[PDB]
């Protein structure tokens, strides 16, 4: 039942046990319980106060830390002769956390989630080496960072009227200010977000197997505020994200294999053991071997 | 104006901080709250519940097969069947649990352990077995006359098809840190084996290999502590369609 | 006493003498949903014995080479007896189940099967970064089988599969398995053409096997909707 | 310090020691008693 | 002085910041208010008013003419008449309404809708209709057959002139969202279908032709969240006289 | 009547019904009321409790956001040679919420407003290409952006006398620092502003229609304090307004055609629809063509 | 938090949830009853 | 907003300071306390030793 | 001034002046009286 739990449970001593018809040590897998097999029905214990905290372990301090999510580079520069696919002095990109493995294990450590996500960006400016071969300084740049809902129009070009945000929050901070923050609230249409989703988000069935745009954020639109200078640079835009405020439900089994794309849980596994297909943990000699034997 | 003075670590990001920052939306209502099944708040609750344990990492043994140990009857008295190694922040049978996967999120562990074997032979197969914990110092027992000199417990075959084994914690230091000295007096536990305590008899007409499942978990007096990146996850590159988030 | 288990919804009855108790999801029971939780305004139909009763699919064999079944909840009851066309009818659904999964065998049989319900179990595919297209989700009353079921077929070890509910068969120990699932959606309900709230596993863990003489043991599962209830009455899509 | 007007741009709260692991480990109909044979 | 330091997000412009500013003129005093008739405080009050649809959205259909829908008298039973799209937050009939407009303004809506038909024909034209709508996850009807068996209201023409069909509100989560997929599980609202139920009868001296014109509203159980800017308007240049401004 | 409403209103269970003499689902258009068919009435419902809140539709809400009102760029340099028509390292605007579409249609969705005006200034500065093809860093310049009311005499060169700024309310900021912002009040003569006004602001003929300068909040003159540097830079100056504490009367049918002229409510349309003089919303085939069928 | 002398130098004020929609929806002398016909 | 102004030494780092910092850590349980013989409080103790 | 929520983040703790010197000084077992010869 339902107990508040801050220390580790402490052990009391135990004596001999003799008792006819009762067998703590015997347990019954079958009925998918876990084992209720108490130290001190297995050995004489003594008594121990255990003052070990749990608060490191706690759900909340398990996911509230900032992970990057998102790093982007791209050339501050004249982009009249640049090609379609270039960034041209900004970018867009859908919010996401299954970029970056680190974290997106994490948040599938469990089934549903329930957060408050805190965005912090942090913006690195360096001067391009092809044609200016020779560094100048570093440019105290303006940018703006605009949330568009998820599907929503998003800007074309730098100086797109659309970043005008009549609506749409923006932040504008600069290199030489701290990395700018803000706190996006929980915004699924459901209770909580659903970190794996067996089905489909459409009526028809062309749909996506495992992609439930209610469960997207949104698309976060990053540009340099700044007219291009006589020379180019390229600045790098590092997006973390910190879920407080967490609530978790149904916890499930980690990954093992490496991840293949951020749009499916596709699995090949390494080559070999480790984390390989055919074999997760690293083979041994025989089960009569012990890997690392204490030999004096 | 109130006079003020800034402090060192001003205007830095740590990823670890607790802050309070603007909110994006102002007025925003979210979702009211529903009930769902299996709200888990601490990540102990997790490691509490019993996983396999990938005993046979041999390379013989190919996928789920990895995860039972087969045992035949033998015609020697008190032979060894297999050994586990301690280590639940190392890659061993122990890596691939629950409470092995959440413990390498930590570097720091404390607390008692609990083995779970089920025998999955037939009913008509007997027999009876010997699971000992040695606390380190030495090496591994090799014969029954010195395994059972440490913790042990032994199991009899019959209708409760499973037993367990606890490793109590018996560390001289509050926790056990994780290096990569498997050797370190901060971080070996012992060993655990298994040995025939009589035999394994079965009839002619049962199979004479019968299958044992080990599950390890952690008892409520277990803790972390020390939380670090997990090893068992890693990229060197970009994964496939992240580039089109960015489409 | 606990081995010995009769349970009996609508017309339907089903009798054990080898249970091993039996699974209730996260300790929760199923129910009809709240007034404070509900969303959709329409007065919801409840078939009540009509709908909740146990469905028995298709057995299965259980071979040597075997890597174990899988069914999807809602999808595999689509389409069958009332349950399936008060589905077809209705644009919401909303249920629990039972699941009662059966195999028996002599006492010179051994093999462990782990059967163990997963929600929303996403499949993942295997050697390619193509997601799993809509046929090779939706599998119906026949379900499906286990590609990797050392991976269970997302990535993920069987080995930590546990942490679901979960029971085992046992052959020397048990010959059947009870699970109870209450509603488990991130939504109170859901269209049931389009997500599966449950995906039921079948492995065995340890294989089936015996020196007597061969015999096909099949494993057979039913499933008994509860707590049904339906929104948005129209015509039928099937 | 939360000076803000919307409750959700707080600070993360870390003060939930609340647990129910049996829901986990022993999501079984009828409990289990110590020593006494489960089946 | 006061210890102080400096958090992420220090010097920052947000465009939804709620702080305290300067005031450019001290000791200003406004001019005292007066009561102004039509305050509103809430724009879910303006989305509560019935507005015109656009359901004659055809090439033939030139300004007004595409505000009404012609009905004439028929010669075989159980016709279609016209068909509704669902969606408030893509274009179509019910974009260009007091609560389209507004929830474009947002991308997130919940609630129930009523749509308002009212007969313009003359008073000695009689006929019956029936207004159905269907639940999405198939087709639209097409035969009053099918149509009939979701959520509908059979209309007949009298003294009261309008007929409410309401749209009740029937998701499975608590709010539907915009995306610019119409056929997505979380923005599909259904249908709206109209059939005629027995026939129009007209006399020989009164038109053979009667118009409909349809509204939509919203009921007060309706809510908007996410506000995001308004796809309906836009601008690729200064208007004109801008520069003057600078003149 | 006058009601606080701070959620969506519940749904009550509803029973068969057939009475005589009562027809909920009958209503009278012609009257101009809306329809008061409850949903209880049209269809059997059940009991649901409704807690979607509806704080983000308050008008308040909904127009205090900062949206871009100004954008003016003046070349930084030695002005000796320059037209009269360049800005001479100086510009003049008459503050006015008609020249960017996306306040100007929220505003417009209102015929009377009372507000206070947040004013926010952000400076972006870059180096001129011609001339100094290279790049030698971004100056940290003091701008000085002063409030002259309507009509009233604006500098007329950089280091005009006027600049003074005696009476007038002056803010100085630098380009590093975070974007310049103060509060003006509500300044109209009346008791709110006029969105749209259907009249002339004069006691003759030869007036503007629809313009009352009752309703222009004043002029801002924006200037850089340096002296100009010996090469040339490009300064943009951009202008957010945030209404606050908002009061709105009678609200008006949104504008669907473009803009033409921030001087007037004139309309083309589009070419061809959406948004055409003749067809608002896109065509389909006919009335009895579903756009988006669902097809399996 | 508002430190300055002036009133409206204050942020916003979002708390304001009263509401008449029927001054916009039932803008009629006579009001009209539920089921009973309006005209 | 406070109005607030800096005063000389802000943004210094002088070794014998007395700030609080932030953890790097949170929510960590520090091993608890075992009494250890020979605990010393100040060093004026050790100098009473010949 | 410690706005934290950990306690290892305050600033250093001055304000023990408890001291024990003869645990250093004087560790026998039988006390030594002025002027009295210890042996």
């Amino acid at each position: 039942i339902e107990s508040i739990i801050k220390t580790a449970t402490d052990t009391v001593k135990s004596e001999i046990n003799a008792e006819l018809g009762v067998v703590p040590s015997l347990n019954a897998v079958e009925t998918g319980a876990t084992s209720n097999t108490e130290p001190e029905e297995a050995i004489q214990t003594r008594t121990v106060i255990n003052q070990h905290g749990v608060s490191e372990t706690l759900v909340e301090n398990f996911l509230s830390r900032a992970a990057l999510v998102s790093k982007r580079s791209f050339e501050y520069k004249d982009h009249t002769s640049s090609t379609a696919r270039a960034d041209k002095n900004f970018f867009k990109w859908t919010i996401n956390t299954r970029s970056f493995v680190q974290l997106r294990r994490k948040l599938e450590l469990f089934t549903y989630l329930r957060f408050d996500a805190e965005i912090t960006i942090l913006t690195t400016v360096a001067v391009n080496g092809s044609g200016n071969n020779t560094y100048v300084g570093l440019p105290d740049l303006t940018l703006q960072a605009m949330f568009v809902p998820t599907g929503a129009l998003t800007p074309e070009k730098q100086d797109s009227f659309h970043w005008q945000s009549g609506s749409n929050a923006s932040v504008f901070f600069k290199i030489s200010d701290p990395p700018a923050r803000i706190t996006i609230p929980f915004m699924c249409i459901n209770s909580a977000y659903s970190v794996f989703y067996d089905g489909f988000a459409g009526f028809e069935k062309n749909g996506l197997y495992g992609i439930n745009p209610a469960d997207t954020i949104g698309n976060l639109c990053v540009r340099i505020v700044n007219e291009h200078q006589p020379v180019g640079f390229t600045v790098t835009v590092r997006v973390y994200m910190k879920p407080k405020h967490i609530k978790a439900w149904a916890p499930r089994p980690p990954r093992t294999l490496p991840y293949m794309s951020i749009a499916n849980a596709n699995y090949k596994g390494k080559e070999r053991a480790p984390n390989a297909l055919s074999a997760i943990i690293g083979n041994r000699d025989s089960v009569k071997t012990m890997p690392h034997n204490i030999v004096n | 104006g109130v006079p003020t003075y800034l402090l060192p670590g001003s205007g830095q990001f740590l990823t670890t901080d607790d802050h309070s920052s603007a909110p994006a939306l102002p007025c925003f209502n979210p979702t009211p709250e529903m009930h769902i099944p299996g709200q888990v708040r601490n990540m102990l609750e997790v490691v509490q519940v019993e996983s396999m344990m990938e005993i046979n990492n041999t390379e013989s043994a190919v996928g789920m097969e990895r995860l039972k140990v087969d045992i035949s009857a033998l015609t020697d008295v008190d032979q060894l069947l297999f050994n586990i190694p301690l280590d639940i922040q190392l890659d061993g049978p122990l890596r691939n649990t629950l409470v092995g996967n959440i413990s390498r999120y930590y570097t720091h562990w404390s607390g008692s352990l609990e083995m779970t074997f089920m025998f999955c032979g037939s009913f008509m197969a007997a027999g009876k077995l010997i699971l000992c914990y040695t606390p380190p110092g030495g090496s591994c027992p090799t014969t029954r006359e010195t395994a059972m000199l440490g913790t042990h417990i032994v199991w009899d075959f019959g209708l409760q098809s499973s037993v367990t084994l606890i490793i109590p914690w018996i560390s001289g230091s509050h926790y056990r840190m994780f290096n990569n000295d498997a050797k370190s007096t901060n971080a070996n536990v012992g060993y655990v084996t298994c040995f025939m305590q009589t035999n394994l008899i079965v009839p002619s007409e049962s199979s004479d290999t019968c299958s044992l499942i080990g599950f390890i978990a952690a008892k409520d007096d277990f803790s972390l502590r020390l939380m670090r990146d997990s090893p068992d996850i890693g990229q060197l590159d970009h994964l496939h369609a992240a580039e089109a988030a960015y489409q | 006493s606990d081995r010995v288990l009769q349970l009996k919804l609508g017309n339907s009855a089903i009798v054990t003498q080898e249970a091993a108790n039996y699974c209730c999801a996260y300790g929760e029971w199923p129910n009809y949903l709240p007034d404070h939780e509900a969303v959709a305004i329409d007065k919801p139909t409840q078939p009540e014995t009509a709908t909740d009763r146990f469905y028995t699919l298709k057995s299965v064999k259980w071979e040597t080479g075997s890597t174990g079944w899988w069914w999807k909840l809602p999808d595999a009851l689509n389409n069958i007896g009332m349950f399936g066309q008060n589905v077809q009818h209705h644009y919401l659904y909303r249920s629990g189940f039972l699941i009662h999964v059966q195999c028996n065998a002599t006492k010179f049989h051994q093999g462990a099967l782990l059967v163990v319900a997963i929600p929303e179990h996403q499949r993942g595919a295997h050697n390619t970064n193509t997601s799993p297209g809509f046929d090779d989700i939706m599998k119906g009353e026949e379900g499906g089988t286990f590609n990797h079921p050392y991976v269970l077929d997302d990535g993920t070890s069987l080995a930590c599969a546990t942490i679901f509910p979960h029971q085992w068969i046992n052959l020397r120990t048990n010959n059947s398995a009870t699970i109870v699932l209450p509603w488990m959606n991130a939504a109170p309900m859901d269209f049931p053409l389009r997500h599966n709230q449950w995906t039921l596993a079948i492995i065995p863990v340890v294989p089936l096997g015996t020196r007597t003489t061969s015999s096909m043991v099949p494993i057979t599962v039913s499933i008994a909707p509860m707590c049904c209830e339906f929104n948005g009455l129209r015509h039928a899509i099937t | 310090i939360n000076f803000y007007k919307d409750s959700y741009a707080a600070s993360a709260s870390k003060q939930d020691f609340s647990q129910d692991p049996s829901k986990f480990t022993e999501p079984v109909v009828e409990g289990l008693k110590a020593g006494a044979p489960v089946l």
